[PDB]
């Protein structure tokens, strides 16, 4: 809770902004991970093992 | 031994025993004649039990002597077209009892006397296998309705409707009458299996045949006819209007089943385009001006024309679908429609009117009221689950493989008939209260309560499980389906 | 309001809330319990498996009808 | 008093039926209806156990049920065109 | 103040009309596309022959006489 | 909130909107409902008892075991 | 143990709403919330036990109705098909009233909601586990009338009346279509029963008569059907209900309409199968609809300002692409899409429910901006959302969208183009709302109001787990279900979906086109995403053309007003067919017209007859 | 107040009353006329004539001769 002009603004619990910061970087890394594994495949540079 | 006679005879030993009553002892009038129609009830069940399914015959037939020459009398049989009729016509009395039991006290002992005379009557003629007979206790049934409607009428307006009902019903009697007396004087004698079994040449079919619906045509009204309903129904008591349009409305559509679609098989199959039509358009157009109508029971009783047109797709398709599934509709619509005006006959006690304007929000106050209400909403739409739905379905099956164009049209019956059935409901039950109308509440009595619970449970039961009551037709409709046929 | 908590209704009503919750919905539970054994003990006898699983699966612990209707050129 | 167990009826066309003149002996005629009306429930019930063989057909063979299901098929939908009082295809009984 | 004779029934910026004319243009879009695609002719540039299966097409496998 | 017990000591409103009758007394029964109640029992006794020991007399039975024994016999 | 599953939210409604004067507010939401749950856990086991075990069971109960030969039985039917649907649909239930037992907390009437959640349920479950047609259609109207029940839960509200009984006239239309359907069905093959059914769907070549018309009997029965999925589905010719039922509960929004009952048309064509392979009249009618209804969907909600509404078109464009990925004949994409949808887009209706509820009810983007410092679990669960929604590559949206797009691209025919084309646009379309939904209601300067800023609460556990499991969900399930679904030659499905070899397109779909048509949906979204961006964060505000431009606004108010089709729609039927209830079949044909030729209008002469006999 | 009845208001009873005595309401225009001839003598012979072609194509299908619907 901190007052700019009377109105004041809830600071949010250490819960909900720890899940929140946690599952957007589980989002990132795996879409990082993911990128390295099959990301030539859909650029079309290389296929799986069929040419 | 359970027969007929005695199932006929309970109705005559109760009005008899309260003939000579004096009218001061209020309370044992009243237990008389709802025992009087509760072992009536219980005499039909029996009757149900002992019931063979797999002859076309007429079962537990009884004799008796009218004409000195036995070439009409007195011939009562049933088989399963007209045992759930039966059933349904002394199940209907007890309710009709019990409605009126707090007012009890200002209509006396000629209002249980009127009603267990109109069970008797209509027993007898479910029951009656001569046609001479079947138009005497078909038109006896005037009377006992003409006085309910005039001597308990709600306003003046009873003169008129008691007048143009018996004027409706005499006219197409005495044409019904006129027919009647060509087939005994050609045939020579009355009896439906006599009847069924003459050769009838092709020019008098047709004439007897619209002969014939004319009287019928009234009593389960077509397009040009339905006129006389509206105002007789909306002008009755409670109890009244459950005997219209449980029963009385299903005479025509019996008289159909029964003397018309077998006695003349080259006749209905020329007629069955103009049955088609008929029923098309009155579907169509009776589900469309419900829309626009204004009173509670003026509703519902559009919503038995729809209903009851249904069934005649059903019955002149002439297949096991068609004329079995028309059936379950009438059982169904005999439930449903005479529950809708307990439902109606439950506000009208209490607030007297009948607006739909006045009534909003009785979700709020009348809880039990409104879930009871809801569910025959949702029967009264032919909702899957309910018995209104396996005789919709059936029918629709039974006329598509007859003539794709009429299951078509019939077809958009349930599109308007869900959209009156639920619009009617959220006026009526659901929004914001009025108090500068009404402001004084009750909801269900424990009469109320116990009186629907037979309706719900008979009607789910139904709705589920039909094989009960089709596995008990199955033989008797398919001898109805084919008899000219003989291949 | 003040004429709500006059108006008896099977949900409940508006915030209805009884002091003895927490045994009914014991009870409630007990005899939503008691009511699903039957059906289970009824699923158990009327299905029928026409293939054989994979692996072993729990079904085969309670079920019987494993590889029943092979021979359906013989079924009514 | 009813004997127990199924209805007992004598599968025989009733004796004294001619199609040439029908309406000539009452009571043959509604022997002959109901005869005809056994019969045909007779045929309804052979097409329902054809389907009920054709239903597990379908469901225990699978993907080749094309080729298994065949003979039954045509024998199931062979068997419907005569059922009865359905669509125009009327069987001459 | 008597009640309306229809008194059971009761976008302002528009009208029925103009408002029909909007949506029959609206969907007059999707024709004109439909017809685009059709003057397209994908059919003719198809980049692949048409498939062939085994056994005459898996004749006896979809159903055919055996 | 899951933990405090209720207010609600009973259900709003009287069922059926009955009074309840005196302490140390029972609810009078009306003149109507011993007489539906024992028709309301004898109902489902009847229903219950009768049409499931009824014999299964039908067109769909005898037809079906006709078909069964006729479907056979033509091999 | 197969009964439970179908059974155990029956039996929870029926406590709960028989009995939850006993059980108050609180044991009300406990029964449904169990049994739901036990119902989920069921349908894991069902899961590893069928579709994985490969297994089928087929169970019937009773037989329901019994004609000659309409027998529609109480049959039960648990294949590769069914299985997938009880996964999601039970358990999108069993989140659902965990979080409404949070959003339900201070409304009066809690008990009723969760009683009217659980039935609706049941009613699903009896729509995807059915044997025959008749059951079908018993759970397909069933959900219908659920849907109705709880749209207007606010039975006071004026709107939400006028909505539920739009949604009812619509599906009441759709059931009309199915009616007809089922009806050609029984003419057919004298049977409703789906094996029989699709193992006879081949042989029948003739030719009916239909309303003056010679058809096709096989086209026909499938057109027919297709109509009840339209009606269903919310597709180009009946949609308008589902924008419009957003009056209800959030948690209605995200069950009733986001997950399930919208997809009940996609699961109806694609469990007939066996039976639209056989007419291929349909499958061009069905790819036209839904190509019709994604662009549709996706030009309308690009300028609404309602956070729900907005929504809800992308749940339409959604169903629109699953619709005529099933018209190429390829119903394991169209199921693949259908789940991968009920995870992103019930996480999206939940986390907007959890903004509008912390909000004090504030429902529109004008008036939100700056909540992702204050809402920061819930503005990263809908970026989770959002980003499934258009396609991000390597995600949940990804595996699904691009696959319809490229099997669209290789259906070298008149109808796959027009798809191809506005499935092509509708990518870009779903980029722009999406992401200016994301920017206005978190990223953009404030513009609500001090007290809704004052008074704001995150989501509590029990609004929490769901959103958490769902995000798990978008994230992952996709890629895990991308192998066992649209794989090649996988027989996970084994016979629920038939494909003819004829019309076999997946292999192509993969490598015989160019790779810039494997990109086109992410370039799409990017440029859309950028001109959000650029319209949205930072811009001149060039309105000033909305203010000057008489075509702007009137292209405003088009796309605004659903291409006017409540306008439109309304006045030319609805009003009409008002008018043709009283105008006059009641004030004509049966008002005085029959009363004058009757016994009183002209009859009554008989007082100027009889009073004349004294001559 | 202790009365269940309503309290009926004038002008919704009038309005009521005029809604349902509209017997006695016709003037016999040509706007009444036409409407009861078309929307009552012409869709009940467009629908039969449906009905009855709907039969005859149904016969000329299966090779029979057209029946007789009169
Ligand atoms: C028939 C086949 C389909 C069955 C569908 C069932 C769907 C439910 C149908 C009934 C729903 C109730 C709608 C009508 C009543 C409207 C709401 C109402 O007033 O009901 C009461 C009574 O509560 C109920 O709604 C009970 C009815 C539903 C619970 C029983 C359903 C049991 C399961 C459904 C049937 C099982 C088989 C279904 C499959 C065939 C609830 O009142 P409150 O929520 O407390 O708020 C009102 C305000 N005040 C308290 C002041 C009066
Ligand atoms: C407190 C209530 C609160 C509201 C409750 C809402 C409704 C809840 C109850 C739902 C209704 C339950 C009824 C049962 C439906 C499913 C079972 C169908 C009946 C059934 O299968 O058994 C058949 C009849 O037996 C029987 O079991 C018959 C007994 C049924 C008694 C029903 C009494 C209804 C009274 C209606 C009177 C009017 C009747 C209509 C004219 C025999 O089966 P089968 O033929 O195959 O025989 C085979 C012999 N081998």
């Amino acid at each position: 809770g901190i007052t700019y002009k009377g109105v004041t603004v809830h600071t949010p619990k250490t819960w909900h902004t720890v899940t929140g910061k946690g599952l957007c970087a589980v989002m990132w890394f795996w879409i990082l991970y993911r990128a390295k594994q099959d990301g030539p495949v859909v650029m079309g540079w290389r296929h799986p093992w069929d040419g | 031994y359970f027969n007929l006679s005695g199932l006929i005879l309970c109705p005559v030993l109760g009005s008899i025993i309260l003939l000579f009553i004096p009218n001061s002892r209020i309370r044992l009038i009243r237990l008389i004649g709802l025992c009087a129609s509760l072992i009536t009830f219980l005499y039909s069940l029996v009757l149900w039990i002992q019931f063979d399914s797999s002859t076309a015959k007429f079962q537990f037939v009884e004799s008796l002597r009218w004409l000195p020459y036995e070439n009409i009398n007195f011939y009562l049989g049933i088989d399963g077209i007209s045992l759930f009729f039966v059933i349904l016509t002394t199940f209907l009395i007890p309710i009709c009892i019990l409605v009126g039991w707090s007012g009890m006290r200002s209509y006396g002992k000629e209002y249980i006397i009127a009603f267990l005379i109109c069970e008797f009557l209509m027993i007898a003629v479910f029951c009656m296998l001569d046609l001479l007979l079947f138009y005497v206790f078909f038109e006896s049934v005037l009377i006992p309705m003409f006085i309910i409607i005039g001597v308990w009428g709600s306003r003046q307006r009873k003169i008129k409707a008691a007048y143009q009902f018996f004027l409706y019903t005499l006219l197409g009697s005495l044409f019904m009458l006129l027919a009647i007396l060509l087939i005994l004087f050609q045939t020579g004698t009355t009896d439906l299996q006599i009847l069924l079994t003459t050769e009838f040449s092709e020019r008098r079919q047709i004439f007897l045949w619209i002969a014939f619906f004319a009287s019928f045509a009234v009593k389960v009204p077509m397009v040009p006819v339905h006129i006389w309903l509206p105002e007789a129904h909306v002008e009755a008591p409670t109890a009244g209007s459950v005997i219209l349009a449980g029963i009385l409305l299903k005479f025509g559509t019996y008289g159909f089943l029964r003397f018309s679609i077998p006695m003349f098989p080259e006749a209905t199959l020329c007629f069955t385009p103009f049955i088609y039509t008929l029923s098309a358009i009155a579907i169509i157009y009776t589900s469309l001006t419900t829309l626009r109508q204004i009173d509670l029971k003026k509703i519902i009783a559009y919503s038995s024309v729809a209903h009851m047109n249904l069934v005649t797709i059903g019955m002149f398709s002439l297949n096991i679908q068609g004329i079995g599934g028309s059936i379950l509709l009438m059982l169904s619509h005999g439930l449903v429609s005479s529950a809708l005006f307990l439902c109606v006959g439950v506000l009208y006690d209490r607030h007297k009117t009948r607006l739909v304007r006045y009534y909003g929000g009785l979700v709020s106050t009348m809880p039990n009221f409104s879930t009871i209400f809801f569910f025959f909403t949702l029967a009264n739409m032919s909702l899957p689950g309910t018995s209104s739905f396996i005789g919709e379905f059936l029918i629709l099956v039974g006329a598509f493989q007859r003539n794709s164009l009429v299951a078509t049209l019939a077809a958009l019956g349930m599109i308007l008939g869900a959209a009156y059935s639920l619009w009617l409901y959220n006026r009526v039950v659901s929004g914001n209260l009025k108090p500068d109308f009404l402001h004084k509440f009750s909801d269900l009595n424990g009469r109320e309560v116990f009186i629907f619970i037979p309706f719900l449970v008979g009607l789910v039961w139904m709705g589920v499980y039909p094989k009960v009551f089709l596995d008990c037709m199955h033989t008797s409709v398919s001898n109805l389906v084919q008899h000219g046929k003989f291949h | 309001g003040d004429f709500r908590a006059k108006v008896w209704s099977m949900t409940g009503g508006p915030n209805c809330r009884p002091k003895h919750w927490r045994r009914n919905t014991a009870i409630a539970m007990f005899g939503v319990f008691l009511v699903c054994i039957p059906i289970a003990k009824l699923s158990a006898k009327l299905e029928q498996r026409p293939h054989m699983p994979v692996r072993p699966i729990p079904s085969q612990i309670w079920c019987k009808n494993f590889g029943t209707k092979d021979d359906y050129e013989k079924e009514h | 008093g009813r004997k127990k167990g199924l209805p007992e009826f004598e599968e025989s066309a009733p004796d004294g039926f001619d199609p040439e003149n029908p309406y000539k002996d009452p009571v043959a005629m509604v022997e002959m209806r109901e005869h005809i009306v056994r019969e045909k429930w007779i045929q309804i019930e052979k097409a329902k156990i054809l389907r009920e063989k054709v239903k597990w057909c379908y469901r225990v063979e699978g993907v080749n049920h094309y080729q298994k299901c065949r003979h039954l098929v045509q024998q199931y939908l062979d068997s419907t065109r005569g059922v009865g009082w359905g669509k125009d295809h009327r069987p001459i009984s | 103040k008597p009640l309306s004779v229809n008194d059971e029934l009761m976008a302002d910026t528009v009208g029925k009309y103009e408002a029909l004319a909007w949506l029959s243009g609206g969907l007059g879009f999707f024709v004109g596309l439909g017809l685009l695609a059709v003057l397209n002719d994908k059919a003719s540039k198809v980049p692949f022959t048409p498939r062939v299966y085994p056994y005459d097409n898996l004749r006896v496998e979809l159903g055919g006489e055996p | 909130r899951w933990a405090t017990p209720g207010h609600e000591e009973r259900p709003k409103g009287y069922f059926m909107n009955r009074t309840p009758p005196a302490p140390g007394q029972s609810r009078k029964w009306e003149d109507w409902e011993l007489p539906c109640y024992i028709t309301s029992f004898l109902t489902i006794v009847i229903l219950g008892v009768g049409l499931n020991a009824k014999p299964d007399l039908s067109i769909e039975t005898w037809a079906h075991q006709k078909a069964l024994e006729r479907l056979e016999m033509e091999k | 143990m197969y009964l439970l599953i179908v059974f155990l939210p029956l039996l929870g409604s029926s406590v709960a709403g028989f009995f939850g004067r006993f059980l108050g507010s609180e044991g009300s939401a406990i029964m449904t919330t169990t049994c739901v749950s036990f119902s989920s856990i069921l349908s894991l086991i069902a899961f590893y036990e069928v579709a994985l075990g490969a297994s089928a069971c087929y169970l019937r109960i009773a037989p329901w109705i019994s004609s000659e030969m309409f027998d529609a039985s109480w049959g039960f039917l648990f294949d590769s098909l069914t299985v997938v649907m009880l996964i999601v649909v039970t358990f999108i239930s069993s989140l659902v009233h965990l979080y409404s037992i949070s959003y339900m907390s201070e409304d009066p009437h809690s008990p009723r909601f969760m009683c009217y959640l659980s039935i609706f349920t049941f009613f699903m479950l009896m729509l995807v586990t059915g044997d025959n047609f008749l059951q079908l259609f018993l759970g397909w109207e069933g959900v219908g009338l659920a849907s109705y029940l709880l749209i207007h839960f606010w039975f006071t509200r004026l709107q939400a009346d006028k909505a539920a009984i739009k949604a009812m006239l619509v599906n009441r239309v759709g059931d009309f279509g199915l009616a007809l359907g089922i009806l050609g069905c029984f003419t057919l093959f004298q049977t409703v029963d789906f094996s029989t059914i699709f193992a006879c769907a081949s042989v029948p070549r003739n030719s009916w008569i239909f309303c003056n018309m010679r058809l096709n009997a096989i086209s026909l029965i499938c057109i027919l059907l297709f109509i009840g999925a339209v009606g269903k589905s919310a597709q180009i010719g009946l949609h308008t209900w589902l924008p419009d039922a957003m009056e209800g509960p959030t948690p209605v929004s995200a069950l009733i309409h986001a997950a399930t009952m919208v997809t009940a048309g996609v699961f109806m064509i694609a469990r007939c199968s066996p039976l639209f392979e056989y007419s291929p009249t349909a499958l061009i009618v069905i790819t036209f609809a839904g190509a019709m209804t994604s662009f549709l969907a996706a030009t309308t909600g690009i300028l609404q300002n309602d956070l729900k509404r907005v929504i809800a078109y992308s749940t339409c464009s959604q169903l629109g692409y699953m619709i005529f990925a099933c018209g190429i004949s390829n119903y394991s994409v169209s199921v693949f899409h259908l789940m991968n949808h009920a995870f992103f887009k019930a996480l999206l209706f939940l986390s907007a429910g959890s903004v509008i509820h912390a909000m004090s009810d504030e429902q529109d983007m004008r008036k939100m901006g700056g909540l992702a410092s204050s809402f920061p679990l819930t503005y990263a669960m809908m970026l989770i959302g959002s980003l499934s929604l258009i396609g991000f590559p390597f995600l949940t949206g990804f595996y699904s969208k691009d696959v319809i797009l490229e099997l669209a691209y290789t259906k070298y025919t008149i109808s796959g183009n027009f798809a191809f084309w506005l499935g092509s646009v509708s990518v870009l379309f779903t980029s722009y709302y999406s992401f200016r939904l994301l920017f206005l209601t978190f990223l953009v300067p404030t513009n609500s109001f001090g007290r809704d800023i004052s008074r704001c609460h995150d989501a509590p556990i029990p609004m929490a787990i769901p959103l958490i499991l769902l995000a798990l969900g978008s994230l992952f399930v996709g890629y895990l279900a991308k192998d066992m679904m649209i794989g090649l030659g996988t027989n996970f499905w084994a016979n629920s979906l038939l494909v003819l070899p004829k019309n076999e397109i997946l292999a192509e779909s993969e490598f015989a086109a160019p790779t810039i048509i494997k990109l086109i949906p992410i370039l799409f979204s990017t440029l859309g995403a950028f001109v959000a961006y650029n319209v949205n964060l930072v811009a001149d505000q060039f309105q000033r053309a909305f203010q000057t431009s008489t075509f702007c606004n009137r292209l405003y108010s088009f796309f605004n007003k659903r291409w006017f089709f409540d306008q439109v729609l309304n006045d030319f039927l609805v009003r009409s067919f008002l008018r043709f209830g009283y105008e006059v079949s009641f004030e004509a044909l049966d008002k005085g017209a029959i009363e004058i030729l009757g016994p009183y209008g002209i009859s009554y002469t008989f007082r100027r007859l009889a009073e004349r006999i004294s001559q | 107040g202790g009365g269940m009845e309503t309290n009926k208001n004038k002008f919704i009873e009038d309005w009521g009353s005029a809604r349902e005595n509209l017997e006695h309401n016709f003037r016999w225009t040509r706007r009444n006329f036409a409407l009861i001839g078309i929307f009552g003598i012409a869709l009940p012979i467009i629908v039969y004539k449906g009905i009855v072609k709907d039969f005859h194509m149904q016969d000329e299908d299966a090779g029979r001769p057209h029946r007789k619907f009169l």
